[PDB]
DNA sequence: AACCGCCAAGGGGATTACACCTTTTACACCAGGCACGAGACAG
RNA sequence: UUCUGUCUCGUGCCUGGUGUA
């Protein structure tokens, strides 16, 4: 449902655990739909800054992660619908990244891009 | 400096480096603006060194007033190689005579007929070719793939690489290769033609092949009919009126750097190969309307004042063209 | 043609709605005679000589 | 431990996965549209018409595009139906490759982070390499290490040079020194005589900067021209000697100078270096002395000397460089 | 036109008549040389034409 | 107005310009393969069928088909 | 315009409405019945329409419908304004059955057309030609419909059930191309002056005018569209350019290019030309001119030459000796064109005469 | 209104045009009457060649350049300082000034702006 | 092979390794031969080549035309076996030069175009669309299923989704024409030697 | 295993459709055109 | 045994219309 997709188009932010763009209000209000238990960024905005980056290229709407092959290649297809990012930049702190992988999480860098 | 009569002219296709050396415009021209604010851009469509602009000026590179410097070339090295028009046809006579993925003529130079060409035709190119590609027409394997040529230290055959050669087609300003017995059921039957293949394919005729194709390396080299440095007119050619109004040269020239960036551009930052194809299709169509604004079917260029560009064709169309106009 | 124009559905209520649409019809027309104006605004009738002159429009508003 | 690219070949696209179809878009419109494509098909998902497309991808390094992810491309049609940036792309839509679908999703190196290295593209800083020492939590301003291009309030009814804060003192203002800090000409933050003041988000560009390391020690293009003799200094044909015949950007092909090899060689510029022999004719066309020309009379694999012609002085140069008055203008010379 | 310009004259020659553009393109496509003997050719620069 | 049509789009598979018509003449049938994902239709035509009606049959068979 | 005295040339055309059976001899057509058809008053463009028998068991006539990318066999036109069987379909060609002479002309178009005998298979068979490959049966043949209601022979009427006056008027082409092909009536001549009309300062202004009008509502369109979508109220007042048509009128009356400027390399030009004010005798004589479209450096003398149909309507002496001879002619003295009024009062006077309506007749 | 007055017209070395530096064309303009190609034939016919090459060359647009003789392009020519280079050749020396058209340079120019070498082989 | 290990004495000498780009052509010109690519896969070409592909002592890669022209013909090359990469190395020396830092950009995409081609046999996906076959269409359209005017308005195809596939729909004359156009032949002026009139399609 | 015949392909030839170029010399005047919407930053 | 003259060849273009031999 739409809860999930950019109100406005400024202030875009993706998330940088599993790529989902939405606004910087829409995370604070209501926070990230697919990863809230190993991160636990609602209410706060520390956190969100912390984890979450605005230096993000293209976006990806995905309609049916279920059921696509830019899914695949994106390690999207276990999340819920919405806006993705193409490619964020950055790393988590030497904290998180640190409980995620005594909670079982294997914390592997969104920065897919290649340099020059 | 000795005074001299022409006692006779060469017409040649201006080979790539050729270009790139006698152009003064080092790097090649950039910009597509003229004038950065008062002074004119050093790379761009308004080069001082590709001679003066100003009357009571001087040329940067020869010092000559507006009347007594030629202009001097400039260039713009192309991001991808497109077609020549007014040497398209010219490029499908050769690239149907000389072997795809290999480049060696389809009949031998050894065979007999050949030779008989040869032999009847000593300085007139023109017809050689008519007759050699008259051979290469019936002639769809290149035949003798079956042998080593080198024998690696271990009558003659044709020693082709048995390929089956595709029959090309033209569609405006594209061309398409064709193929109605495939080598290999993985190999598609059609695919668009590039002009960086078909460079690719004319760089690898030999030298005795293309003069067997009557073309002397010396003046015409195959694949100089390919565009991959495009030769900038000076200002000379390409004045512009002051009430600055430029010409329409200028104009066309400004939309070839900016597409020519744009692709650039688009190569630099990995864009897919099928965005560079639909931005090829437009540096072609500029790089052809340059030159024939004539061209049949395609869309005339027009600038947005609501007339078309008078091309470099146009300029020698025929009456009041340069010959008959003016010579 | 009378002018038909419906909006485009911008799906912001996250359903299927019903787009307004703006209907005109042009009807009666009116022309007035030649008129000029000053670059104020002041109206005046015109006289063709006076555009022969002036380099005006002999011209009427619709 | 298996490496990540081989972990990567398994995700492939193949003839059995839904196509990527590139749409059309007004330019700049892409991002909107797509999301908005977004509303779309969630207000069809639940009626009896959903909408048949799966993703819609609009890159940021392309600008015209977005594409649609659809099994048939009809489905993107159905989609696309009615939506008015994309009217323009509702008649044709390419399928881009299976082999061209990779690099759809493909980035090539946003990047505003610290120790990060940007470039300044309007106001007085024109092309000017700085550097990102620390970003405003509340990302309001960012700081910068620059150096300044303004006179003082002296020339007005300039290079790059760097800062030194005793020459400022004298001519006046408000300026505020406590020891190594200084404060001026509002809120000029500086310490240890360098300038510490931050800039505004959109006058800084911060891709295509890619630094040299003229810019490290401060906080490789080629002079190669047809008719050059070089030798390959670099990688697999080391010591091979031929003459430049074409220069294109970084590629140069050279005619390689052995009996045994008549054939053209491409290689990068970085691989080549110019080479002299005593007695050569040559133009200094660089550096410290750019114009003057004269003879080799002695060659170091360091740098060749020459004796300039006209002026008769020897001249030490690197193998790597190789309106007063007009013509017939009256000059006094003596009194 | 298809009459003279298939004559073994000079390229210049026959760009001065009809197909004027052509027919240079073709001669340098071909590598072809102009004598420079006929009316025309001399014409064009500024030549004592014979 | 304008030149008719004598390739289309494989109603299935919507590769453009990848399905051809041949005209058997002589046993009053038109046959239609998709040169791409190889589907077929074929209907009887007459003398005065062209390629345009073959395809249009197919469309038709398809439109009813798809119900 | 502009201080500029402008005159409109008076453009002579081919007359609308009516048949003309040539014989274009360099062409795979022994005879053409031409009928280029116009509405009523009512503006749009005229559409044509060309009944040709072939050249060549033989004699076949085919019909060039507009909007139909391919030439039609008439009695399939004729299944598809729905009489079906080749009784009723020749009840509208050959009126006397007495006659045949002219039935034998028919039959090879009435065996071409064998094959095809309900009417929505002949609307199917017009439709794949008209309509785009993709269009599905139903939308396929209600093209057809539409086509043959609206753009077939437009004058005839457009209503929803002028079928039936679309085939007396289908036939009557027929019919006379028959006469033509069998000799029993002479062929049409172009130049002869009943076939012409003259497109005066009139005629002239409401070609612009439509196009700017219709231009004029496409910017209220997309003006008030990019209001509306985003739900605010889009004020005509600012909707409508003003510009267009008086931009657009005067442009054209000013260079004499009578089209939308963005095209004028592809619409006629010098049919406003500058008044000549050298002597009275030349404002008063290019106030009375007429130009005919042919293209000059044509080399037909036809055109050009006096037809005995100028007599008394335009002057046999004055046109210019210039490469424009005879296209530019002059009025005669006494020489009135007709402003043109509506037909109704006529028709309706008609009516209550003894004249059988078309629709009732047997 | 045909007066003599309005249709007499006199030039000797009046203006030129911008582009083909010939005689403009126009009364107003102080141009010079066009020496056409009827008349070009009527002056071979005569056998006048000398007139002919006047009328064509040193009365319309007297131009000259300098050309490589290694390859016949047009080469640089700094006249104030007497140094003249063909660029692709690297001669420096052997170049020859041709007298030729203003017109005929204009159009090797545009040759050369459509990749055609008019290579002018004086030697 | 002798070729390459020439090449190697001469790297270690710090000489220029000729003796592969000097054999490149005949090699090259050799490789393209569509009769033998069988002989030459089956024979160790694959080897040969990863010998030429990969860097030489000093681990400086080899000459550019080697790389540019020896990955086209791998491309070329398609029916190269999974034993017969996973043996010859020739993977691993393709992936070595995309990964390599002072490879250049376009023999990065060749050699990474070839890394997925090869690489796809080994997931079973294919690339060629014309691949599939017609009844693995019909069975995914159907596993992909879900649940006034004055003028003729021109009507607009038909976007519907077609999912299920249509049953279908299912001389004595030219003899004396033929006759009749041999007795035309028959009459006419011909002559044995076409005259070229006007001097187009001169012998010789 | 040999020779007579029909079958298939080669190739050279023949006949039909679409693409391209050309269309007289000069000479005077006139008038009109010559792109424009619109968005981002600095005293 | 206060000065001071110091100025020398500028330029639209395209398109269309009418007219002259
Ligand atoms: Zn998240
Ligand atoms: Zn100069
Ligand atoms: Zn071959
Ligand atoms: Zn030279």
């Amino acid at each position: 449902a739409l809860e999930t997709v950019p109100k406005d188009l400024r202030h875009l932010r993706a998330c940088l655990l599993c790529s989902l763009v939405k606004t910087i209000d829409q995370f604070e209000y209501d926070g990230c739909d697919n990863c809230d238990a190993y991160l636990q960024m609602k209410g706060n905005r520390e956190m969100v800054y912390d984890c979450t980056s605005s230096s993000f290229d293209g976006i990806i709407a995905m309609m049916s992660p279920e059921d696509s092959w830019v899914s695949k290649w994106q390690r999207v297809s276990n999340f819920k619908p919405g806006v993705y990012a193409v490619s964020v930049t950055g790393r988590l702190p030497q904290g998180i990244v640190r409980e995620l992988k005594s909670r079982g999480v294997a914390y592997k860098s969104r920065d897919t891009a290649i340099k020059t | 400096c000795p005074l001299r009569t022409i006692k006779r002219v060469q017409f040649g296709v201006l080979s790539p480096d050729e270009l790139k050396r006698m152009s003064v415009t080092e790097g090649g021209i950039k910009y597509p603006e003229t004038t950065e604010g008062g002074r004119p851009k050093l790379g761009g469509l308004m080069d001082p060194r590709q001679g003066v602009i100003e009357r009571t000026g001087r040329c940067q590179t020869c010092a000559g007033n507006m009347t007594e410097c030629p202009g001097h070339f400039g260039h713009i090295e192309l991001a991808k190689p497109v077609f020549h028009v007014g040497f398209l046809v010219k490029t499908m006579k050769v690239l149907r005579c000389v072997c795809f993925f290999c480049s060696k003529l389809l009949v031998d130079s050894n065979n007999p007929k050949i030779k008989d060409i040869l032999a009847k035709s000593k300085g007139q190119p023109k017809k050689r070719l008519t007759h050699v590609y008259d051979l290469c027409k019936g002639k769809n394997i290149c035949e003798g793939g079956e042998e080593m040529d080198n024998k690696f230290g271990v009558e003659k055959g044709h020693g082709g690489c048995g390929r089956y050669q595709p029959r090309i087609r033209r569609s405006g300003l594209e061309l398409y290769a064709e193929w109605k017995h495939v080598n290999e059921d993985s190999q598609e039957k059609k695919i668009l033609l590039s002009p960086e293949r078909v460079h690719e394919i004319f760089k690898r005729i030999s030298d005795e092949e293309c003069f067997v194709l009557g073309m002397e390396p010396r003046y015409a080299r195959p694949e100089w009919m390919i565009v991959t440095v495009l030769p900038v007119p000076p200002l000379s050619v390409r004045p512009a009126v002051v009430m600055r109004n430029q010409d329409d040269l200028t104009h066309k020239l400004a939309d070839i750097v900016k597409i020519n960036n744009q692709l650039r551009r688009n190569e630099q930052n990995g864009a897919a190969a099928h965005v560079i194809a639909e931005d090829v299709k437009l540096l072609q169509f500029h790089v052809a309307t340059m030159v024939d604004n004539e061209l049949p079917g395609l869309p005339r260029a027009m600038q947005k004042s609501g007339r078309p560009l008078k091309s470099l064709k146009q300029r020698l169309k025929g009456k009041e063209g340069r010959v008959r106009g003016n010579l | 043609p009378p002018i038909d124009l419906q909006a485009e559905a911008q799906h912001a209520s996250g359903e299927v709605e019903e787009p307004p649409r703006y209907l005109l019809k042009f009807e009666q027309i009116y022309l007035s005679k030649p008129t000029h104006w000053e670059r104020d605004g002041a109206p005046s009738p015109m006289m063709p000589n006076e555009a022969r002159l002036r380099n005006l429009t002999y011209s009427a508003p619709l | 431990e298996l490496s990540d690219d081989i972990t990567q070949q398994q995700l492939l696209p193949g003839v059995k996965d839904p196509n990527l179809w590139t749409v059309k878009c007004k330019i700049g419109e892409e991002r909107a549209t797509a999301i908005s494509l977004m509303r779309k098909f969630i207000a069809y998902q639940f009626t009896d018409t959903p909408l048949q497309i799966k993703s819609v991808v609009a890159p940021e390094h392309v600008k015209g595009y977005i594409y649609v992810e659809a099994y048939k491309q009809t489905h993107v049609k159905q989609a696309i139906e009615g939506v008015g940036n994309l009217r323009l792309g509702y008649w044709n839509q390419q399928m881009v490759p299976i082999k061209e679908m990779t690099d759809v999703l493909k980035v090539v190196k946003a990047n505003l982070k610290p120790k990060s290295w940007v470039r300044l593209k309007r106001g007085i800083y024109k092309d000017d390499i700085a550097q990102v020492d620390y970003v405003e939590p509340s990302q309001n301003t960012i700081s910068l290490k620059m150096i300044p291009r303004i006179d003082y309030d002296r020339i007005k009814a300039p290079p790059q040079r760097l800062f030194d804060a005793e020459k400022i003192r004298s001519l006046g203002g408000d300026v505020a020194s406590d020891g190594d800090f200084l404060i001026f000409e509002g809120n000029r933050y500086s310490r240890k005589g360098f300038l510490f003041k931050s800039f505004a988000m959109s006058a800084v560009i911060t891709e295509g900067v890619k630094p040299t390391l003229s810019e490290l020690e401060k906080f490789r293009e080629h002079n190669f021209q047809p008719g050059d003799n070089v030798e390959v200094c670099e990688g697999e044909l080391i010591n091979l000697q031929g003459k430049i015949l074409s220069v294109d950007g970084n590629k140069i092909t050279i005619m390689p100078k052995h009996e045994d090899l008549k054939d053209m060689l491409e290689f990068p510029a970085q691989e080549l270096r110019k080479y002299f022999k005593m007695g050569d004719h040559v133009k200094v066309i660089a550096g410290r002395f750019e114009g003057d020309t004269g003879l080799i009379v002695r060659v170091e694999e360091n740098f060749v000397i020459l004796f300039s012609d006209l002026t008769m002085h020897e001249l030490k140069v690197l193998p790597r460089d190789l309106g007063q008055h007009e013509w017939g203008e009256l000059v006094q010379l003596d009194p | 036109r298809h009459g003279v310009n298939r004559q073994d004259t000079g390229p210049l020659m026959k760009c001065s008549f009809e197909e004027t553009v052509d027919v240079l393109m073709e001669a340098a496509a071909h590598g072809e040389s102009d004598p420079m003997k006929g009316v025309s050719e001399n014409i064009m620069l500024g030549q004592l034409a014979p | 107005t304008g030149t008719l049509e004598t390739q289309f789009t494989c109603p299935f598979c919507n590769h453009e310009k990848s399905c051809d018509v041949k005209m058997d003449r002589a046993r009053n049938t038109g046959v239609i393969s998709c040169t791409v994902c190889l589907e077929e239709f074929q209907t009887p035509i007459t003398y005065l069928s062209e390629p345009v009606d073959v395809y249009s049959d197919w469309i038709d068979a398809c439109e009813a088909a798809n119900q | 315009i502009n201080g500029s005295e402008k005159v409109l040339i008076a453009q002579e055309k081919m007359a609308t409405n009516t048949v003309y059976v040539f014989a274009k001899k360099d062409s795979k057509y022994a005879y053409t019945g031409e009928c280029r058809s116009c509405l009523e008053n009512s503006s749009r463009p005229t559409s044509t329409i060309w009944v040709s028998m072939l050249a060549r068991i033989g004699q076949r006539i085919v019909a060039t419908l507009p909007y139909i990318k391919q030439e039609v066999p008439i009695i399939i036109v004729f299944r598809a304004l729905g009489f079906v069987s080749d009784r009723d379909i020749l009840e509208h060609i050959i009126y006397d059955f007495e006659d045949p002479e002219m039935m034998e002309m028919v039959k090879p178009s009435l065996d071409e057309a064998f094959v095809i005998q309900e009417q929505n298979v002949a609307l199917n068979f017009i439709g794949s030609r008209g309509a785009k490959p993709g269009v599905t049966k139903e939308k396929r043949i209600k093209y057809a419909k539409e086509v043959l209601q609206k753009e077939m022979l437009p004058h005839v009427g457009v209503s929803d059930f002028c079928e039936t006056k679309k085939a007396y008027f289908l036939g009557y082409m027929v019919h006379r191309l028959l006469l033509a092909a069998l000799g029993r009536r002479e062929l049409d001549d172009r130049d002869h002056y009943g076939n012409k009309r003259l497109d005066l300062a009139g005629p002239l202004l409401a070609f612009l005018f439509r196009g700017m009008f219709k231009n004029l509502l496409k910017e209220v369109r997309i003006y008030a569209q990019k209001f509306i979508d985003r739900g605010k109220d889009f004020n005509l007042e600012l909707a409508i350019k003003t510009r267009i048509i008086s931009d657009g009128l005067k442009y054209s009356l000013a260079t004499g290019n009578w089209g939308d400027q963005k095209k004028a390399h592809q619409a006629r030009a010098g049919v406003s030309q500058v008044l000549n004010r050298l002597t009275f005798a030349s404002t008063l004589s290019h106030l009375r001119r007429l130009n005919s479209p042919i293209g000059r450096d044509g080399k037909l003398a036809k055109p050009r030459q006096l037809h005995n149909t100028l007599w008394g309507m335009v002057c046999p002496a004055e046109t210019p000796e210039g490469h424009a001879v005879g296209l530019v002619k002059n009025l005669a003295l006494m020489a009135y064109i007709s402003v043109g009024s509506q037909p109704s009062p006529i028709l309706e006077f008609l009516e209550e005469w003894s004249m059988e309506n078309l629709e009732e007749i047997s | 209104k045909h007066m003599v007055d309005d249709k007499i017209h006199s030039r000797a070395r009046g203006p030129i045009q911008i582009l083909n530096r010939q005689p403009m064309e126009g009364r107003s303009r102080d141009g010079g009457l066009r020496f056409g190609e009827m008349e070009r034939d009527c002056q071979i016919a005569h056998g006048a060649a000398q007139f002919l090459r006047e009328r064509l060359f040193e009365a319309s647009d007297p131009y000259q350049v300098h050309v490589c003789n290694l390859c016949g392009i047009m080469a640089i020519a700094n006249t104030r300082t007497h140094t003249y280079e063909c660029r692709g050749c690297r001669n420096k020396t052997q170049i020859s000034l041709v007298r030729m058209p203003y017109a005929c340079k204009l159009l090797f120019q545009e040759l050369m702006s459509m990749s055609i070498a008019p290579r002018m082989m004086s030697v | 092979n002798e070729a390459a290990e020439e090449d190697r004495q001469l790297n270690n000498q710090k000489k220029p390794a000729l003796k592969k780009l000097t054999l490149l052509p005949a090699v090259v010109m050799h490789l393209k031969k569509q009769d033998l690519k069988e002989t030459f896969i089956d024979s160790g070409v694959m080897s040969a080549i990863k010998e030429w592909l990969s860097p030489l002592p000093d681990r400086s890669l080899p000459a550019l035309k080697i790389r540019e022209e020896l990955l086209k013909i791998l491309q070329e090359l398609p029916s190269v076996s999974q034993e017969t990469l996973k043996h010859s190395g020739i993977g691993r020396a393709v992936m070595y030069l995309y990964k390599h830092p002072k490879e250049s950009r376009s023999n990065k995409d060749m050699a990474g175009k070839l890394i997925n081609e090869w690489s796809r046999p080994i997931f079973g996906l294919t690339s060629n669309y014309k691949g599939m076959t017609r009844e693995e269409r019909e069975q995914r359209d159907l596993e992909q299923m879900p649940q006034f005017c004055a003028r003729a308005r021109v009507p607009m195809p038909s976007n519907k989704d077609y999912v299920v596939r249509p049953k279908w729909n299912v001389s004595r004359l030219d003899k004396q024409m033929r006759k009749f156009t041999d007795i035309r032949k028959k009459s006419r002026s011909a002559h044995a030697v076409k005259i070229s009139i006007e001097g187009n399609k001169m012998p010789l």
